[PDB]
DNA sequence: GCATCCGTGAGTCGAG
């Protein structure tokens, strides 16, 4: 926040909303400032979000934050397959598996 | 009652990043410009890429240079952010050329320098080399829109060439904030602040104003009924 | 060859399915609602859309 | 010569070369058996009147769903320095094929503390829901799985 | 979208006139959801202060954050004067406009809870 | 980090020395007794289950390095410690049902 | 669902009737080439090309559509197979 | 290509609107603006506030008339006028009645260029002896203001009525995939508009496009 | 009438 401030930017008219819901959920201290609400939701791991789309805010204040994802060795790649027809077996006559 | 056409004010630094403030609008344009704005911007708007590139002595990505630190694969990830500019908006594709060799850093100001092409990050290290290695390529770049993988588009200018993944977009990224606004009659007006990074091969302000020629551009669809 | 393929392959394709529906099954099948019918949507991509409503 | 294209002279194909499902990896005869022609195989053969070949086709292609660079190949002959195959085996090659994978729909991601799932959407940088600077997510966790 | 705000800076006062809830209630005295007494009955403040004639006005309302859909409010539908909020009044109408019948769509959903 | 070490994926500097040569293929290296030791890189080498293992050069030419230093990032480990996914910039919420 | 799917349950006894005697119209549209259809020509079932609306190739669609309209008779011992099968081929020949 | 705009009319009360195709995203990027204008910034006529001869405010009770003041300033809510005089920003409307009556909208003294779009909307039930007497202001404006904000009296025992501007009563946009030959991606934008029968569903659209338009000018001169 | 022996069972699909 503290760039933003330098760079000349104050809250957003959407952050007083978001901040609003907030102190209605419990989860700032009315009264006190904007920039201070915000703090106090940074500090419970929440931010204000803004959805892509509408360039509304998402109504509350949402967790975000660096999660260490990996990616397993099951892809769709390997696992996808579809037959017609086929090879079948020798005594079954059934097809193949 | 009715509001009257707001100041357009702009502050940039250089042709990295840009500023754009509209004041004072009817409440809620904020966002109903803002938006529509930045999702144009960050999708839509042309730039130039990589497309391809030929590496003497190498058949495909996989392979490694001898001489050379970076495999195939970290030096196609490097031209892969090399941002050029093309002067001449007539010219839809360029080749450069790098040749090099000895303990040296490659960077992308090595590059063979061309007319109306400009490469505004020439302190883009490409590879480190080393006694006898010698790194001799010719790298196709392109203009084009969003996001094109090799699977796509598949160039190649040569038997070996290796197809590269576009990301045409000059746009970095895009911010914009609404703040509360009078006119002292009126209260709850808003002001409207586009800031704009780019990667400097168009200008944010360049940038901006494509936007809404392409926003505009699509209201005109809305003209014949049916 | 799958290189072979030409577009109006795929065009063709949507013309043979139509109104045509396929079965789904999950197993372990432990009641008869472990095989469904839907009309297939052809989607790009290598993974099958299942329709929430039907995951329980 | 399509289907030939991207084989070298000894019948295998060329390191660098780009193959998909239906591709010749390795090209292979036999020789047909016994051959019970039919008649219908007689008229057909009359009427154009090429001679059935000696040799059926048995070459190695490239598996449905699969493909890639070429990126090695191993060849082995019956009688060179230091190779010896198992009884009747004649030669023996291997095409190593190499693929970079980008993330898809389908594809199965996972943290360390047991949330994993299958990624069903990829969404395009704008839809992304993002901070109050510019900065979109990366991922969009259910929380409803915690 | 269909639960219903409780807050309890009100905390059930009594009033002889809506009025005085209305400036208490600007005056930041109570708050728009409490529950409070006025003239005789328990009611609160949001539904004096909004009162829509048709469900369209409450989500106008909505749109231009007047009120949220959780706000209790005193809404006009099918002849009848309603406390409820404008989200319990959009749910009814999922519920109507996808089985294109009104009037059992009505009688099927429970729209107090 | 002590694990990309005792499974053996990065290689590392056996004694205090300097390095000679770093290529994408392999890293030379001279050491305190003169000896100039070579380190062959494994370079896209397919694995039983087909994950592609292959190191690469951590060090420059003339770079000072002491015993256990690394010189090469195994299959899936950054600068010596274990990288088996990445970190990405996550929001917990629903979305669309997707 | 299907289009009246609950309105062609009315129809029968048993559901698997429904099935049945779709099934079977199904056939005899495919067999006379549709050309036997119960079905006028605004009623006709269409399909989305890229040329434009063609005929539903899809026989048990049309078999359910024509059901709705009640146009069709169906139960047991209504005809000899016979009679049916050859009827219908001078009526619409292959 | 050339995206091909389509509609569907129910009178002067409602529209559907599709265009299709559009290039991946911008069906939202089309829709919510358009949206957002359509429920704000669309020109129309509202009732802001109502003086009733005997009564001193929201809540009385008048006798000898069924309905309390608050449904009737309701109905009110629902009178849909229609100025016909370009320049006209507002006119207020009088009426008075009496005896075994039901009051409506047609009721109201005939002014200058002036619909009543809905003549037959109910206003109030009067019996025997029961009488009626009242001047309701009606503005043009944009949007949705709350009796407290505008806060208008023409005389004292006037009471504000919220106001509803905006002629749309209702929007809702829906964007769905789209294939066009080999692409997927596209976009296929449904746009459902509903107007109280003053302005019409296209009516509204093209003002508001036109809105958004003139509004991408400012961005001219710095 | 109870002890005790033998014989027969003990999820599905997938990959491999
Ligand atoms: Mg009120």
């Amino acid at each position: 926040f503290g760039k933003r401030k330098g760079e000349g930017f104050g809250v957003d008219k959407r952050e007083v909303e978001v901040l609003r819901r907030a102190e209605k959920l419990g989860l700032v201290t009315p009264g006190k400032t904007p920039e201070e609400q915000l703090k106090e939701l940074f500090l419970q791991g929440k931010v204000v979000l803004y959805d892509g789309r509408t360039g509304e805010p998402i109504e509350g204040p949402i967790v975000v934050g660096q999660m260490f994802i990996m990616k397993l060795y099951h892809m769709v790649e390997d696992k996808m397959h579809a037959r017609s027809t086929g090879p079948y077996s020798l005594i079954t006559q059934q097809p193949l598996g | 009652s009715k509001l009257k056409a707001p100041v357009f004010t702009v502050r940039t630094q250089g042709r990295e990043y840009g500023e754009f403030v509209l004041e004072p609008l009817e409440r809620g344009f904020g966002v109903t410009l803002g938006n529509p704005l930045r999702r144009i911007l960050l999708s839509s708007i042309p730039g130039t890429a990589v497309t391809s590139v030929y590496i003497e002595d190498v058949l495909h990505e996989f392979s490694t240079i001898p001489g050379v630190k970076e495999d195939v694969v970290e030096i196609i990830l490097n031209l892969k952010e090399l941002v050029v500019r093309f002067l001449n908006p007539s010219l839809q594709t360029v080749t450069l050329l790098l040749k090099a060799e000895g303990p040296k850093e490659v960077k992308a100001r090595d590059f063979l320098p061309v007319a109306d092409v400009e490469i505004m990050n020439p302190d883009l290290h490409i590879a480190t080399l080393e006694e006898g290695g010698r790194l001799n390529m010719e790298v196709r770049v392109d203009r084009g829109v969003g996001y094109v993988p090799a699977e796509k588009h598949g160039i190649k200018d040569r038997i070996n060439a290796i197809p590269v993944d576009a990301v045409f977009s000059p746009v970095r990224r895009v911010a914009f904030q609404v703040e509360d606004t009078r006119l002292g009659q009126r209260t709850d007006l808003d002001k409207l602040t586009l800031r704009i990074w780019t990667d400097g091969s168009v200008t944010p302000l360049e940038a901006l104003n494509q936007a809404v020629e392409i926003l505009r551009e699509h209201l005109t669809y809305f003209s014949n009924p049916q | 060859r799958q290189r072979d393929i030409k577009d109006e392959v795929w065009d063709a394709l949507e013309e043979v399915i139509h109104g045509k529906v396929v079965l789904l099954n999950r197993a372990p099948t432990l009641h008869r609602l472990g095989i469904q019918a839907f009309q297939p949507v052809l989607v790009e991509g290598q993974s099958i859309q299942l329709h929430p409503l039907v995951c329980e | 010569e399509a289907a030939l294209r991207d084989l070298d002279e000894e019948g295998v194909v060329r390191i660098g070369a780009e193959v998909k499902p239906g591709d010749i990896l390795v090209g292979r005869t036999s020789f047909k058996g016994e051959s019970e022609p039919t008649p219908e195989e007689r008229l057909l053969r009359s009427i154009f009147g090429e001679k059935a070949r000696d040799v059926k086709d048995t070459s190695l292609r490239v598996p449905p769903g699969e493909g890639g660079i070429v990126v090695r190949t191993v060849r082995l002959r019956r009688g060179d320095p230091g190779v010896e195959l198992k009884p009747g085996v004649r030669e023996v090659v291997r095409v190593y094929v190499a693929q970079k994978r980008k993330l898809q729909v389908g594809d199965k991601l996972a943290n360390r503390h047991g949330n994993k799932g299958v990624v069903a959407k990829i969404l395009p940088v704008e839809d992304m829901p993002h901070l109050p600077d510019g900065t979109p997510v990366d991922v969009i966790l259910n929380p409803l799985g915690v | 979208i269909t639960q219903v705000r409780k807050e309890k800076k009100g905390a059930g006062l009594e009033f002889a006139t809506p009025e005085e809830a209305l400036a208490a209630h600007e005056r930041g005295e109570v708050a728009l959801n409490a529950p409070i007494k006025v003239a005789g009955r328990e009611t609160s403040v949001g539904r004096l202060k909004y009162v829509f004639a048709n469900p369209d006005e409450a989500l106008l309302a909505v749109a231009h954050g007047i009120v949220d859909l959780q706000d209790v409010v005193t809404v006009r539908y099918m002849g009848k004067r309603l406390e409820t909020s404008p989200g319990r009044i959009l749910f009814a109408r999922i519920v109507a406009e996808a089985v294109e019948d009104e009037k059992v769509a009505w009688e099927l959903i429970q729209l107090d809870v | 980090e002590r694990v990309v070490r005792d499974s053996l994926a990065a290689l590392y500097a056996e004694e205090d020395g300097e390095v000679a040569k770093v290529d994408g293929n392999r890293i030379v290296v001279r050491y305190e007794d003169g000896r100039l030791v070579e380190y062959p890189l494994r370079r896209f080498y397919r694995s039983n289950q087909g994950t592609a293992l292959d190191q690469r050069p951590r060090v420059v030419v003339g770079q000072r390095v002491r015993k256990g230093d690394l010189l090469a990032d195994g299959p899936a480990s950054e600068n010596g410690f274990l990288a088996l996914g990445q970190n990405v910039l996550v929001a917990i919420m629903p979305f669309d049902g997707y | 669902a299907e289009p009246g799917i609950d309105k062609l349950f009315g129809m029968v006894d048993s559901k698997y009737r429904l099935t049945v005697v779709v099934a079977k119209r199904a056939q005899q549209l495919l067999r006379h080439g549709f050309k036997n259809t119960v079905l006028e020509p605004e009623e006709r079932p269409k399909m989305q090309t890229l040329e434009g609306l063609f005929d539903d190739p899809n026989a048990v669609t049309w078999a359910m559509k024509e059901l709705l309209t009640g146009r069709l008779v169906f139960g047991e011992n209504l005809v000899p197979e016979d009679r049916l099968q050859k009827e219908m081929e001078r009526l619409y020949p292959v």
